[PDB]
Formats: C-alpha cells, sequence, structure tokens
C-alpha cells in the first residue's frame, strides 16, 4: 500500500486539488476509457493514480491537453 | 439540476405565481371512492398533474416504456414517470384578492409600520366591524380615520363624491399602491435632520430602513396581497386508500378541500349579487381557510373534521424541530457501516489495521457481487447471493482481491477532535473484534476494557481518494492543537526502551571491545554477554552536513551492548548522542521530534514502528513483573509516625490551657502533618530509588536501583513519584465535604491495611472526584458545542492580503523566570517586518519569511526579545483570512494552503483538551544582572532614596547578553534601594514596601497647613497625648460622615515660613487633597518630613474560560481613564459622586460617576494617562477595546485563557485563540456618517467595502469613521449574516419573513449553509469544485 | 454488527435503528465536524444522500456498484427540491439563479 502521498502534494502546493487531479485520472483509468501508464503491482485504481501522479506523468495540463487531444 | 449559487428570495408577483403553475384545479373531489381510478380536474387529475404509476395510462391500453409522448385516447393522461406528478404545481384564481397571514400578523407587522399605523387597527379594520377613510379626497378627514356605523352613513349622505372607503385586503393593496415611496423618504429624513428624541428618532430609523430595502430590491407593496394561489402536488399531501374502501389522507387535503369550497360559495354567491354583508362574511371565511392554510393558529384555530385535533399546515412543516431543517439535515443513521470491539494486535503495520472475516464480507457484499460478475463466476445476480451464503473459497479469493488497497474509516464514539476519525487498511483475520494499532489509541483516546469501535466504509472513488490522501494514519502524525508528534510510545515500549539502555556497574562482558553492533547482537543472543554492560564500541555515524549528502564519521564509543542493538534501528541522519543516554519518555518523544524536523515523513514512521517491534520485543524478554516485596517500606517510618503523634499532642495539651484560638491549633496541626509526610516521602524515595549497592572487582558502589516498580515510575511507563508515595508513605491529608482538612491524616498505605473511617475518608474523596469528572465532561460538551457552532464560517480564501500590520509579541515573563521562551512562540508565524541586529543596518529576516526551525535557531544565538508578526486578527482580507496572515502549523509543516477551514480545526482543538482543568513585600532577584526601570519618573529625596511616584512602575531585568529575564511591578510608595546601572548579586534584596500598607510620600518639608480640613463637620478628632499619636480620619465618599459628606478637607504642604513649597521643577501648588482613610497621625505641631504616611488603604477551569469566551462583565469592574490631565471633582452628593476629567488640552465635558463606596487611587491633582488604573478590579473587555484597541484586546484574552490551559499543562498554539477572537469582533457601530444610518451596528466587512467604495470615488464622502463592537459568542452567532444558517435554529417564521420583504441573497459562503442545500463544501477538496463554479462565470 | 444495505423505516426513510433490525450507525453532528475539520467534502456528500436518505441515490450506487465501476452522478438532493416547492407554495418566490 502507498502509505504517504508527500511527493504527490510536493507536486501541487494546495494539497486539495491534487486530489480532483487524482480522481479525474482514477476515473478515466476504472471506467476503461484509458490505459494505466506505470506497471501495476496489483494496486487498485486509486493507488495506481497516485502512483502516477507522484512520478510526473499527469497533472491537470496534461489532462486538458490529453482530453482537447 | 443547474449548478447554482446566490440563492434569491422575494415576494411572488401574481404573474410569476401563474408561470409556474400548470393548471387550475376547479373541482375539490379527488376519486370516486368506488373504482380507484382519480377524477377529472379535482385535487388529484391525471390529465392535470400526472400519471398515477409509472409508464402507465389510466384505462390499461398503453403500459409499455416504448411509449413517452403518446396520450391515450380514452384517458387524456400522457404516459411519463409518476415523480413528475411531485413536482408540478397548480393554482386557484381568487376572486378577492386575499391577504398573506406572515407578512401581516408577524409580530413586527410591516404593514403596520410601514403605514406608521399600529397593528389593533389593522386588526379592527380586517374582521370589518367597522370603516377607515382612506384619501377621503378635499375634507376634513386624515388618512387613518376610524369611522363607526352611522357616522359613515351621514358621511356618505352628506359626500356623495370625494368619498372613497374600502374593505379588506383590496383595500389595503389599494392603500399600498398609492403610496409615494420617494416623497414620504425625503420626508422622513428632513424630520430626521430636525428630530432629535430616542424612541422617535429610532422608530423613524427602523421606517426608512424599510423603505430603502423596498427601494434596493425593487419589490413592490402590492405583492404582499395574493390573488392566485398555487396548489401542492398532490403526492406531497397524499389521499392513500386504506385496505377497506376507507381512505387516509393528510390535513393539507382536507384545508384544500374547504378552501375550494368556500371559494366556489364564493363565486355562486358573487354571480348571484348577493348583499354586502353577507358577500363581506363569506370573503371573512375564505380569509380563515387559506390563513389556516399557510399559517394555522392566528385566529379562532380552525379545527379538522371531526377530529379534535388541530390541523397542520404549510408554516408547521418548515417551521419547528419536527418538521425539517432543525431535524431533516441533523444527524442521520448511514449505511455500509459496522461496529465491534477492538483489541491490541501487536504485529501491524502503523497504516493498517486488523479486521474480522465475517464483518468484512457483510461490509463489502456488493462489492463482492460486482467482481464475481465480472470474472464470470457467477451467470447472474442472484447467483451470487448463493455462493456467497455457502462461502467457498472463490468467495474469500475475490474479498481478498477487493480489499488490497481499499481504506476503511474507524471512528470511535467521542470524537473530541479530527484525530477520532482515521483511515487504515484493512487485514482480514478470524475472530470478531477488531484489531487497532497500539500507537494511534492514544490519538483515538481508546482503552481496552470494553470500549467498542465503529468502522465504515467510503463509497466513491473521490471518498476513497481523499481517505488514502488526506486521513491516513501515516499522514497525521503531528496533532492539529500543537505542533508536537502524537503517536509517541505511551507505556510498554517506553518500559522495555528503558530496560534496555540503562547500564550496570559490572556484568558479564565488562570491558571487551567489539568491531560493530552486530557482533553486539551475536554475544547477547548467545548468552556470552549480558544485555547491558559497559563496552567499547567502533560506530560509524553518518552526518549530513553538506548540501544533502551523508558524511561518515567512525570512532570508538563507550557505550552498553543494549544501546547497541537500538542503534541498529536509528535511520542514518541521527548523531549517536540521541540514543547514548537512559532513554525514558522524554527522551524518546524529542528523539522522534528531531528525527521528523531533519529527515521527513516516511523515515520517522518506519523508526516509530521499529522502535515499537524492539521495544515490545526485550520488554517481554526483560521479565519484568511485581511482587509484594518490590515496594520497601521505608525503616523509619514508624519513628516519624511517633514523633508527629507526639508533637499533635503536646500542641493540643497546650491548646485546652487556652494560649492559642481552635483555627490556630488547626493551622499548626495541619502544617505539622503536612511536614512529616513530606519527611517520610523522601525518605521513601531515598531508600528505594539509589539501593543497589552492587560491588564490582573489589571494592563496593552503588547505582540507581534496578528495582520493577522504580523503574516503572522513572521510565514514565505509568505511575508517578505521587502515586508511589500512595504505595509506600502516608497518604497524605484528606478533604471534608466542605473542603476542609481533617486534623489526624491516614498514616497507613495500600501495602499495609487501613481501617473503616480511613477507608470511608478515602471513598468520599474518590465518590467527589468521580462526580467532579462527570459534570466536568458535561460542561466542556456544551462550551465546545458552542465554540465550533459560531466559528465554523470562517475560511482561508487568499493568499495574502499585503498589509503591513502586525501584533508585536515577546515571550511571557511572568514574575520569577521565562516560563515560556520566544522561540517556541514565534514558530511558524510570518515576520510583519525585517529585525534588526542590536546594530542598525544588520538586517537579520527578509520582508515576510515563514519562521522555520533554523530562522528560529538563528534569533536564539543572536539575541532579538520581541517580533512584530502578522496576525489573523489585523489580516485585511474580505471574507475570509489570507494564508501569509495565519502562518503554518498544521499536522503537516509548510504554509497554509488555500481552501483549508481553520475555523473548526481551531474550534476544536481549543475544546478537546478541555477536560481536565480543575505578602509580596521585597523583590528577590533570582539571576544576576543589571536592573532596569521602565514607565517611572522618581525624584531622589534627603534619604537617599529613588522615591516611586507613579503607579504604573516596572523593573525590568536585563542579563548580561542584552535579554529581559525577570521583570515585576513596584507600587507607588514601594522603598528602593538600587536605581539604574547597578549590578544585583544572587537573590538581593533590591525592593522593600509594606503589603497591607500604601503610604502616601511627602516630596518637601515644612509645616502642615490645613486647607477646607474644619474639625467636626467632616473629620472627628481623637487625638493622643504629647507622644504625637492622633486619629484624625479623612473619610472616603462612603464612609464620610453624614455633615461631612461634600466638605473635602485638604492638606497644603507649607514650609516654616508660610508659603506653600512647591515641588521641584513644577509651579504647582501643591494642595493634597487627603484620600479616603487619611490617618492623620502626626497631628500638627511637628516639621513634615518628606515621607510621612498620610492615608493608608487597604476561580478558574472551564467557567473561567466560558466566562472570557462569553464576555461576561465580572460585577466589579475596573475604571479607566480616557483621556490624560487633570481630574476634577463636580455636582457633589447626589447619590453617586461625579467625576469630570478636564483635559490640559482637550475638551472638558467627560463626567463618569462614581458609587460612594469606591475609593480612589489617584489624587485630584495628579497627572494620569489614558487608560490607567482608578479603581482595583478585573476589567471588562470592552473597555480596553475601545480605549486601547484591538491587539490590547487580543493580547488579554491570549494571555488569560492561555495562563488556565498551561496551569494544567496542555499545551494548545495561540493561533486558534486569534481565530476566535477574530471571529468575535466582526460588528462595528458607526460614528460618524456620510452613508450609514449614523448609529447602525453594521458588521466590518460591508463597512470596509463602502468606504473602498467612497474613497475610490473621487468626489466620495468625508468618509464614514467607525468604533470596533465586542459581541459574546452566543448573541455574535445569533447576529449570523446568513438567513440561512439563521433560519437553521431560531423562529424560523421571522427570519423568513424579514429576508423574503428585504430581498436578501445568500452566497452561502459557509458550511452550514452548504450542508443544508446539499451541495460541497467550500472547504478542502471541494474548494476546487467551487473555484471551477467560479470560474465557470464569466469565462468561455 | 455491521450492515450493507437492508430494511429502511416507514416514514422517513433512514435504516432501522437497533440490532435485532440491522440497524446503522448514528452519524452524529460531532463527526460531521471531525470530517468538516479536515478537507472531506466528498465524503459528506455520500454520508447525507447517498448513504441514507436518497432512495433514487441509494439505488443508483447499488446499481453502478453490482456493475462494477465506482462513480456516482451528483446533483441537488430531491429532498432540497421538494423545500424548494414547498417554500415556493407559499407566497414567497425564491429563485435558482444561473450565470
Ligand atoms: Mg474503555
Ligand atoms: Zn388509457
Ligand atoms: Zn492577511
Amino acid at each position: 500500500a502507498r502509505v504517504t502521498v508527500q511527493d504527490a502534494v510536493e507536486k501541487i502546493g494546495n494539497r486539495f486539488d491534487l486530489v480532483l487531479v487524482a480522481a479525474r485520472r482514477a476515473r478515466q483509468m476504472q471506467v476503461g476509457g484509458k490505459d494505466p501508464l506505470v506497471p501495476e503491482e496489483n494496486d487498485k485504481t486509486t493507488v495506481i493514480a497516485l502512483r502516477e501522479i507522484e512520478e510526473g506523468l499527469i497533472n491537470n495540463q496534461i489532462l486538458d491537453v490529453r482530453e482537447r487531444q | 439540476t443547474e449548478e447554482f449559487d446566490a440563492i434569491k428570495i422575494a415576494l411572488a408577483s401574481p404573474d410569476m405565481i401563474r408561470s409556474w403553475s400548470f393548471g387550475e384545479v376547479k373541482k375539490p373531489e379527488t376519486i370516486n371512492y368506488r373504482t380507484f381510478k382519480p377524477e377529472r380536474d379535482g385535487l388529484f387529475c391525471a390529465r392535470i398533474f400526472g400519471p398515477v404509476k409509472d409508464y402507465e395510462c389510466l384505462c390499461g391500453k398503453y403500459k409499455r416504456l416504448k411509449h413517452r409522448g403518446v396520450i391515450c385516447e380514452k384517458c387524456g393522461v400522457e404516459v411519463t414517470q409518476t415523480k413528475v406528478r411531485r413536482e408540478r404545481m397548480g393554482h386557484i384564481e381568487l376572486a378577492s384578492p386575499t391577504a398573506h397571514i406572515w407578512f401581516l400578523k408577524s409580530l413586527p407587522s410591516r404593514i403596520g409600520l410601514l403605514l406608521d399605523m399600529p397593528l389593533r387597527d389593522i386588526e379592527r379594520v380586517l374582521y370589518f366591524e367597522s370603516y377607515v377613510v382612506i384619501e377621503g379626497g378635499m375634507t376634513n378627514l386624515e388618512r387613518q380615520q376610524i369611522l363607526t356605523e352611522e357616522q359613515y352613513l351621514d358621511a356618505l349622505e352628506e359626500f356623495g363624491d370625494e368619498f372613497d372607503a374600502k374593505m379588506g385586503a383590496e383595500a389595503i393593496q389599494a392603500l399600498l399602491k398609492s403610496m409615494d415611496l420617494e416623497q414620504e423618504c425625503e420626508q422622513l429624513r428632513e424630520e430626521l435632520n430636525e428630530t432629535n428624541s430616542e424612541t422617535k428618532r429610532k422608530k423613524l430609523t427602523k421606517r426608512i430602513k424599510l423603505l430603502e430595502a423596498f427601494v434596493q430590491s425593487g419589490n413592490k407593496p402590492e405583492w404582499m396581497i395574493l390573488t392566485v394561489l398555487p396548489v401542492l402536488p398532490p403526492d406531497l399531501r397524499p389521499l392513500v386508500p386504506l385496505d377497506g374502501g376507507r381512505f387516509a389522507t393528510s390535513d393539507l387535503n382536507d384545508l384544500y378541500r374547504r378552501v375550494i369550497n368556500r371559494n366556489n360559495r364564493l363565486k355562486r354567491l358573487l354571480d348571484l349579487a348577493a348583499p354586502d354583508i353577507i358577500v363581506r362574511n363569506e370573503k371573512r371565511m375564505l380569509q380563515e381557510a387559506v390563513d389556516a392554510l399557510l399559517d394555522n393558529g392566528r385566529r379562532g384555530r380552525a379545527i379538522t373534521g371531526s377530529n379534535k385535533r388541530p390541523l397542520k399546515s404549510l408554516a408547521d412543516m418548515i417551521k419547528g424541530k419536527q418538521g425539517r431543517f432543525r431535524q431533516n439535515l441533523l444527524g442521520k443513521r448511514v449505511d455500509y457501516s459496522g461496529r465491534s470491539v477492538i483489541t491490541v494486535g501487536p504485529y501491524l503495520r502503523l497504516h493498517q489495521c486488523g479486521l474480522p472475516k465475517k464483518m468484512a464480507l457483510e461490509l463489502f457484499k456488493p462489492f463482492i457481487y460486482g467482481k464475481l460478475e465480472l470474472r464470470g463466476l457467477a451467470t447472474t445476480i442472484k447467483a451470487a447471493k448463493k455462493m456467497v451464503e455457502r462461502e467457498e473459497a472463490v468467495v474469500w479469493d475475490i474479498l481478498d482481491e477487493v480489499i488490497r488497497e481499499h481504506p476503511v474509516l474507524l471512528n470511535r464514539a467521542p470524537t473530541l477532535h479530527r484525530l477520532g476519525i482515521q483511515a487504515f487498511e484493512p487485514v482480514l483475520i478470524e475472530g470478531k473484534a477488531i484489531q487497532l494499532h497500539p500507537l494511534v489509541c492514544a490519538a483515538y483516546n481508546a482503552d481496552f476494557d470494553g470500549d467498542q469501535m465503529a468502522v465504515h466504509v467510503p463509497l466513491t472513488l473521490e471518498a476513497q481518494l481523499e481517505a488514502r490522501a488526506l486521513m491516513m494514519s501515516t499522514n497525521n502524525i503531528l496533532s492539529p492543537a500543537n505542533g508536537e508528534p502524537i503517536i509517541v510510545p505511551s507505556q510498554d515500549v517506553v518500559l522495555g526502551l528503558y530496560y534496555m539502555t540503562r547500564d550496570c556497574v559490572n556484568a558479564k562482558g565488562e570491558g571487551m571491545v567489539l568491531t560493530g553492533p552486530k557482533e553486539a547482537e551475536r554475544l547477547y543472543r548467545s548468552g556470552l554477554a549480558s544485555l547491558h554492560a559497559r563496552v567499547k564500541v567502533r560506530i560509524t555515524e553518518y552526518e549530513k552536513d553538506a548540501n544533502g549528502e551523508l558524511v561518515a564519521k567512525t570512532s570508538l564509543k563507550d557505550t552498553t551492548v543494549g544501546r547497541a542493538i537500538l542503534w541498529m534501528i536509528v535511520p542514518k541522519g541521527l548523531p549517536y548522542s540521541i540514543v547514548n543516554q537512559a532513554l525514558g519518555k522524554k527522551a524518546i518523544s524529542k528523539m522522534l521530534n528531531t528525527c521528523y524536523r531533519i529527515l521527513g515523513l516516511k523515515p520517522t514512521v518506519i523508526f516509530a514502528d521499529q522502535i515499537m517491534y524492539t521495544g515490545f520485543a526485550y520488554a517481554a524478554r526483560s521479565g519484568a513483573s511485581v511482587g509484594i516485596d518490590d515496594m520497601v517500606i521505608p525503616e523509619k517510618k514508624h519513628e516519624i509516625i511517633s514523633e508527629a503523634e507526639a508533637e499533635v499532642a503536646e500542641i493540643q495539651e497546650q491548646f485546652q490551657s487556652g494560649l492559642v484560638t481552635a483555627g490556630e491549633r488547626y493551622n499548626k496541626v495541619i502544617d505539622i502533618w503536612a511536614a512529616a509526610n513530606d519527611r517520610v516521602s523522601k525518605a521513601m524515595m531515598d531508600n528505594l530509588q539509589t539501593e543497589t549497592v552492587i560491588n564490582r572487582d573489589g571494592q563496593e558502589e552503588k547505582q540507581v536501583s534496578f528495582n520493577s516498580i522504580y523503574m516503572m515510575a522513572d521510565s514514565g511507563a505509568r505511575g508517578s513519584a505521587a502515586q508511589i508515595r500512595q504505595l509506600a508513605g502516608m497518604r497524605g491529608l484528606m478533604a471534608k465535604p466542605d473542603g476542609s482538612i481533617i486534623e489526624t491524616p491516614i498514616t497507613a498505605n495500600f501495602r499495609e491495611g487501613l481501617n473503616v473511617l480511613q477507608y470511608f475518608i478515602s471513598t468520599h474523596g474518590a465518590r467527589k472526584g468521580l462526580a467532579d469528572t462527570a459534570l466536568k465532561t458535561a460542561n466542556s460538551g456544551y462550551l465546545t458545542r458552542r465554540l465550533v457552532d459560531v466559528a465554523q464560517d470562517l475560511v482561508v480564501t487568499e493568499d495574502d492580503c499585503g498589509t503591513h500590520e502586525g501584533i508585536m509579541m515577546t515571550p511571557v515573563i511572568e514574575g520569577g523566570d521565562v516560563k515560556e521562551p520566544l522561540r517556541d512562540r514565534v514558530l511558524g508565524r510570518v515576520t510583519a517586518e525585517d529585525v534588526l541586529k542590536p546594530g542598525t543596518a544588520d538586517i537579520l529576516v527578509p520582508r515576510n519569511t515563514l519562521l522555520h526551525e533554523q530562522w528560529c535557531d538563528l534569533l536564539e544565538e543572536n539575541s532579538v526579545d520581541a517580533v512584530k508578526v502578522r496576525s489573523v486578527v489585523s489580516c485585511d482580507t474580505d471574507f475570509g483570512v489570507c494564508a501569509h496572515c495565519y502562518g503554518r502549523d498544521l499536522a503537516r509543516g509548510h504554509i497554509i494552503n488555500k481552501g483549508e477551514a481553520i475555523g473548526v480545526i481551531a474550534a476544536q482543538s481549543i475544546g478537546e483538551p478541555g477536560t481536565q482543568l480543575t505578602a509580596e513585600s521585597s523583590i528577590q532577584v533570582k539571576n544576576k544582572g543589571s536592573i532596569k526601570l521602565s514607565n517611572v519618573k522618581s525624584v531622589v529625596n534627603s534619604s537617599g532614596k529613588l522615591v516611586i511616584t507613579s503607579r504604573n512602575t516596572e523593573l525590568k531585568l536585563i542579563d548580561e547578553f542584552g535579554r529581559t529575564k525577570e521583570s515585576y511591578k513596584v507600587p507607588y510608595g514601594a522603598v528602593l534601594a538600587k536605581g539604574d546601572g547597578e549590578q544585583v548579586a544572587g537573590g538581593e534584596t533590591v525592593a522593600n514596601w509594606d503589603p497591607h500598607t500604601m503610604p502616601v510620600i511627602t516630596e518637601v518639608s515644612g509645616f502642615v497647613r490645613f486647607t477646607d480640613m474644619i474639625d467636626g463637620q467632616t473629620i472627628t478628632r481623637q487625638t493622643d497625648e504629647l507622644t504625637g499619636l492622633s486619629s484624625l480620619v479623612v473619610l472616603d465618599s462612603a464612609e464620610r460622615t453624614a455633615g461631612g459628606k461634600d466638605l473635602r478637607p485638604a492638606l497644603k504642604i507649607v514650609d516654616a515660613q508660610g508659603n506653600d513649597v512647591l515641588i521641584p521643577g513644577t509651579d504647582m501648588p501643591a494642595q493634597y487633597f487627603l484620600p479616603g482613610k487619611a490617618i492623620v497621625q502626626l497631628e500638627d505641631g511637628v516639621q513634615i518630613s518628606s515621607g510621612d504616611t498620610l492615608a493608608r488603604i487597604p476561580t478558574g477551569g472551564l467557567p473561567r474560560v466560558a466566562d472570557l469566551f462569553e464576555a461576561r462583565r465580572p460585577k466589579e469592574p475596573a475604571i479607566l481613564a480616557e483621556i490624560s490631565g487633570i481630574v476634577s471633582f463636580g455636582k457633589e452628593t447626589k447619590g453617586k459622586r461625579r467625576l469630570v476629567i478636564t483635559p490640559v488640552d482637550g475638551s472638558d465635558p467627560y463626567e463618569e460617576m462614581i458609587p460612594k463606596w469606591r475609593q480612589l487611587n489617584v489624587f485630584e491633582g495628579e497627572r494620569v494617562e489614558r487608560g490607567d488604573v482608578i479603581s482595583d478590579g478585573p476589567e471588562a473587555p470592552h473597555d480596553i477595546l475601545r480605549l486601547r484597541g484591538v491587539h490590547a484586546v487580543t493580547r488579554y484574552i491570549v494571555n488569560e485563557v492561555q495562563d488556565v490551559y498551561r496551569l494544567q499543562g496542555v499545551k494548545i498554539n495561540d493561533k486558534h485563540i486569534e481565530v476566535i477572537v477574530r471571529q468575535m469582533l466582526r460588528k462595528a457601530t458607526i460614528v460618524n456618517a456620510g452613508s450609514s444610518d449614523f448609529l447602525e451596528g453594521e458588521q466590518v466587512e460591508y463597512s470596509r467595502v463602502k468606504i473602498a467604495n467612497r474613497e475610490l470615488e473621487a468626489n466620495g464622502k468625508v468618509g464614514a469613521t467607525y468604533s470596533r463592537d465586542l459581541l459574546g459568542i452566543t448573541k455574535a452567532s445569533l447576529a449570523t449574516e446568513s438567513f440561512i444558517s439563521a433560519a437553521s435554529f431560531q423562529e424560523t417564521t421571522r427570519v423568513l419573513t424579514e429576508a423574503a420583504v428585504a430581498g436578501k441573497r445568500d452566497e452561502l459562503r459557509g458550511l452550514k449553509e452548504n450542508v443544508i442545500v446539499g451541495r460541497l463544501i467550500p472547504a478542502g477538496t471541494g474548494y476546487a469544485y467551487h473555484q471551477d463554479r467560479m470560474r465557470r462565470r464569466a469565462a468561455g | 454488527h455491521a450492515r450493507s444495505t437492508g430494511s429502511y423505516s416507514l416514514v422517513t426513510q433512514q435504516p432501522l435503528g437497533g440490532k435485532a433490525q440491522f440497524g446503522g450507525q448514528r452519524f452524529g453532528e460531532m463527526e460531521v465536524w471531525a470530517l468538516e475539520a479536515y478537507g472531506a467534502a466528498y465524503t459528506l456528500q455520500e454520508m447525507l444522500t447517498v448513504k441514507s436518505d436518497d432512495v433514487n441515490g441509494r439505488t443508483k450506487m447499488y446499481k453502478n456498484i453490482v456493475d462494477g465501476n465506482h462513480q456516482m452522478e451528483p446533483g441537488m438532493p430531491e429532498s432540497f427540491n421538494v423545500l424548494l416547492k414547498e417554500i415556493r407554495s407559499l407566497g414567497i418566490n425564491i429563485e435558482l439563479e444561473d450565470e
């Protein structure tokens, strides 16, 4: 289990819209419109989206560019 | 559903009501009672309101969902979902315009005062007993003239024309439409400019405000009278058919049927042109029916058909507890939740929790079904239920698979603070008990004695993400109240670690040299060396001294095996020194503190877990127990007891002879018994503490004992010195019911045996204690509820307001020493401006910087004493606070994030800890330093003393390196020894004064001359013989004799020749008005020396905190000065003596009444400063705020609350109290004019926005100067801006009517409004959502 | 004791209280304040509508879970809409604004 989200909050310092972007990503992941960019280790889609956020691949702007594309 | 905000309320116009309505309900029938099909227009009609059952017509021709717009040819009902029958409204067209009961009969009658005509008259008019002449043209009669029958008759016969009068709501509407708003408003403004009298000016200002509210909102008065009346959807007032041909109906059905009946009868009577009397009666009857519908109870209380119970009107459904809001959105039972008993489970990780199989299956049932169907193990859902009720291996595998990362919420019944709910990852276990991680118990206040815990499951995805990010246990290690760690090891862990680190003089493996910890473990685990034995070990510590690089330093330290074994866990960054000591509770706590501050979160978590495991393991290996011989009775107890008994016997016998009162004997016995108790306690502690005299190789030695009970005491695991005393010493003195202390103490202890009396006494004690705790808890709960209620809406909205204002914060040095240092007091606050070294142009801190540990450390090496820091109270932001003014402090370390609701966290942090709260002759410098006098003006006399002539004189202490250690307040008349500059040795007497005596000191010499000092009228000469004793008494205002009440005796100080000698440097003729109780001992005939004595002048805890927060005037307030300058007396003896403060510069006319009993501390001819004490006693916050201003009152509140809280040793950060105070003073009162009504209580927010407007306008205004007001939290909360939040709990009818008439607009801005409306709170995760909607307006 | 879903009460459609009948835990006002101290807005949202009182909401959430997706569909609580109709039933114009 991912015991700390400290690096994800260091990516976006509000610590609140972090939850929103991670929820949007994990909702695009659960209802299978999209695919994970990280090799999953039997995590559920919430911890997958946090693991993706902490690695710098996804934020709000990447979501907006990919959605309009 | 639209995404909205800003809920608007106003009078409904008849055309808008026509807009909402879908049809007219013409007949009152509902259903045929024979065939249960509904009738035509009726009250229940399918073609108007909707189909009764989903997607199927009445006659049963069309039943399929395939049809969605077809309208059955037989029954004209369209096929749609029956839910629409729940929202469609109807309407009834009334023939006679009818009044709205709420806007007329509501206690402040808005029709009444709008027309400036009393309510009695309106009632007189409405019931048709008398007429009123409304605009009777060019005759001799006014507009609110009451007319009798035959006076109306003779008027009509005389005046055929130019006579217009009418009756009822139509007449009232006529009066309202023809009223000229602006002409009356301007006339009223002129009148107010001409009129000066309190009550009429108040009624006029209320009325003008009402008119203004109408002219801005745009509501026209005529809408208060109803013409069309809407009718509620049928399903909300159902008419259900009971089994057995009978029907059950809501009362609204009865009221609607009666209203429709009476309306139709009135229609026919109108069509028949019936006489006026009958139509008037019918219109009245329709009034009762309608107003009973709207609000039943303001009339003859129209009861229902054949039931004697009063029927429920609309207002009853809305208003009141049982109806709606107060109960509807307040405290419900939720789903997917369970509850059970908690258990230890040490093997768990900090971020996990043991969950029973069966509970997990029950909770996650629907997840199980979904996943089972996804995997194809089950064709359909019923097969999933059958497979779950068999419970095959596949079910447990799927349950295991779904559970991996899904977090659950744990809650414990009294959720005092936000750490009462936390999320954990579950691990499936056998059994029916929940397993809870030990470290978090302290946070929950959980105990394993039958306490139970509740477990909730977050359903939606956003909830899951929120739980894992914000609420998870590992993310909450710091308490939101104060910064210190919460998860510190509690009792077993600390005991084990204590055992591990303590060393022994001689053991197995003394003095061998080890190459590292690994062979230390080899040695200990193989039994070739004792777990604690002094040894030389080579160790490599790491230090990140560079920019994040670790440098290995490797050397030989002298330690124990145990300390090395412990060192194995310790993360890289920490110095070895940390573990080298005894390692008790405090040591472990500060270890965790340093580990967190240096390394960060994750290493701290893992290190805490490691500490737990090793502590538990080695505590178990230790084998610590408690035997009867472990508590050693001190050998010299019996002697002490016999001696104290002999002493009490001697004092009692010497009492029976009668040389000492009973009270004195009581005091003596109590004090000697206390001394004996302290003696025995100290002897027992000496015996037990260091008694192990064990031998090394040769001679012997002694060391800190290994007595198991002593280790439990010293480690801080359990027990304090007091309980050790209670076990092995005498258990001290006891208190009887009233609080008085029994003369004979309890000499026995629990190791020995008590006897009946002593036991009985302790029983009383324990009973009283427990009852106290009970009532304390009740009072706490009540206090915290008020706090959280009042401060809920405050949210951090802006990043930085950009103000330069701030409060100068100093370390509070109460008397002897520095109770609380600066560093902790300033940590995490941003600075208001750069502070300079003791040498100018040496900037130490740039403009606003967050003061983290490094800056704080920097400040201690230098000598900064006081720092101006931005405070929340002075923050400039409108409708919330800015991040910078607040600071950092959180469960996390960084500056506050925009959006967090700090009000609620502050209220909880101040409330929850509130459940464990129940001579001065000479100054003595404690530490060697220079003495410095502040705020004083002394005059050296002949004796060579620095005579103190100021009542507000302070004596602080500068140390070697420029810091104020000690501070004392030196009163007027205290003999001084050392002046300024002198270095004072340790504990040397620097000042002297009489404790129960304040002498009045003369500055010059000469003969005492009597002025207005007449003998007999106001003073009574009782004088003694030659030696110069007297009893001349200059009495105070209360105690002055009956003849000398107004005659004020005075003493002018003249010299031997006669001329009044003048005070040095000033020309003032010294005319000393002798104050109250001026005992003139030295009679006339003795050359006065400089310093002759002229006049001798002789709760806490929860209720105190609640009282500070409710701002209650403490019945004896001290009095202050407004301006400086010569005070003077005035018109004498009216029953309260008058004092008029005369400013040397400013205007005179400030009079203050003074009761007779009050004694004055200042002389008439004295130089007062503003806000100096005039009478002694507790000051009410209002005066301090008004005179000294905001920062003074906020400092006052913070110091008195923080005193109570620290007295119990509970640490709370000041920011929360500051936030509360800021919420307290939201309101101001206008003193100047220009845009307001010159006196209205208005919130500071509206004042700030209007001043910003005015001063932005180039012409603008002179501008509105204001004065702050302080309101108590209960009333202050009651004065809530939001109409929704007000309606949430007070009289609903009143606020709803007020907001409806005022056209008020609610942006909801708060927590409770958003809850009520069922949308996302604007705090935290939903802030962004709302932020999005704010971006959504005025965008593309 | 634990419950996932079960019988609800007659008049106010909240789950029964008790142990004999399944019965849910009492989410009191103090717990609301605790959650509010955190930024937990969505948890409160489900707690107020989807978890207890909203009939259509609870069945929709059941169906969504059964389908193997874990989302939810937001909006104004119907009880709130009922409130609008009841206040509007008086002579009071209360409008849902838009921008
Ligand atoms: Mg317990
Ligand atoms: Zn049909
Ligand atoms: Zn600010």
